[PDB]
């Protein structure tokens, strides 16, 4: 197989190796409880959170001191230091002393920054939040929120005029949230060349058997107008680890081979082991951004 | 609590040290709310 190297970024059970949708693949425990933690190792490009039946956007600060709870969304409160959010330039001059830091690419700054913050109750320092870069504004959003999704009457509560009650909440790709990037604290630095980031133009993921790529044997079809509602779909399918029985180790609907001309969105549960070149179609993951494509050149 | 959990709710914490040296204490400005 000379698809092999090419195509390790898109082992996503070993590169992401947790869930995409919902990512809470590790436990840490801070005084005797083990919390759930984001633990992929991949960024997820275009995720962020959507409020249900709210105004409050994901990235407001959590409710403090006298605000609501449905005021406020899920990054960090002020602080003194102020930690959040924080630009790409102040973590570049905050960081500017620390070896291994100092120098690293905008998303990896924005997890290391995340995960520099132990919780006062957290003596075994185990604790990191995730956080989301928004390379728009160039800003780190640390996530006070480290949970992703919660829905039933049970659990939250839509009801506007019931402030001080939990919202209820999902991860999504929207066009609104194109320049927002989910990380865990285990992003890791070489992000750029293990993961997946863009999608293939001209290209439909395979399976390698015996000499030949052959095509995916089974996909599960939706039909999508573009690239990025098929980026969409994929993401809505992938590993979540939304209620070690509840982690998908990265297990899922990632991938996806997008056919252009017949709109369909093609959706399947293995690691693709090579290419085909079909200039019908646009290879894209649940962690791909969902526009960036990458020239068949 | 225990479905908390499952979801993701996280320790309350009021002030942090960093993991990197030097070690500093940063504090949030007030309480986060009760509800969480």
């Amino acid at each position: 197989n000379p698809w092999t190297e090419y195509m390790a970024k898109y082992d996503i059970e070993e590169v992401h190796g947790s869930g995409i949708r919902v990512d809470l693949g590790e436990d840490a425990e801070v005084a005797g409880t083990q919390y759930r933690l984001p633990s992929g190792k991949c960024p997820v490009f275009g995720k962020g959170i959507i409020i249900e039946n709210s105004n409050t956007t994901f990235l407001t600060p959590v409710a403090t001191g006298n605000q609501y709870l449905k005021d406020g969304g899920f990054a960090f409160p002020p602080t003194e230091p102020l930690m959040s959010p924080m630009t790409l330039d102040e973590m570049r001059h905050f960081y500017k002393d620390n070896k291994y830091v100092k120098n690293l690419d905008e998303l990896t700054l924005c997890s290391r920054h995340a995960g520099n913050m132990i919780p006062d109750n957290d003596k075994n320092s185990n604790y990191k939040y995730p956080a989301v870069y928004d390379d728009k504004d160039k800003k780190c959003h640390i996530l006070y929120i480290a949970a992703q999704e919660n829905n039933g009457p049970r659990y939250c509560n839509k009801d506007e005029s019931k402030r001080n009650s939990m919202f209820c909440f999902r991860p999504a790709k929207d066009i609104s949230f194109q320049n927002y990037t989910y990380l865990s604290k285990n992003v890791v630095d070489n992000w750029e060349k293990v993961c997946p980031r863009k999608n293939l133009q001209n290209a439909k993921f395979g399976l390698w058997v015996d000499g030949n790529c052959e095509d995916i044997p089974h996909v599960n079809e939706f039909p999508a107008i573009d690239l990025f509602e098929c980026n969409k779909l994929v993401f809505e399918l992938s590993a979540s680890d939304q209620p070690d029985r509840y982690k998908s180790h990265g297990k899922g609907y990632n991938w996806g081979n997008y056919n252009t001309e017949t709109q369909k969105c093609e959706i399947f549960n293995v690691k693709p082991t090579c290419l085909i070149n079909n200039s019908s179609y646009i290879a894209t993951t649940a962690l791909s951004h969902p526009i960036e494509v990458e020239a068949a050149a | 609590t225990q479905q908390a959990k499952d979801i993701g709710a996280g320790p309350v914490a009021s002030c942090f040290t960093t993991r990197m040296s030097p070690p500093q204490q940063i504090c949030l400005n007030s309480v986060v709310n009760t509800a969480l």
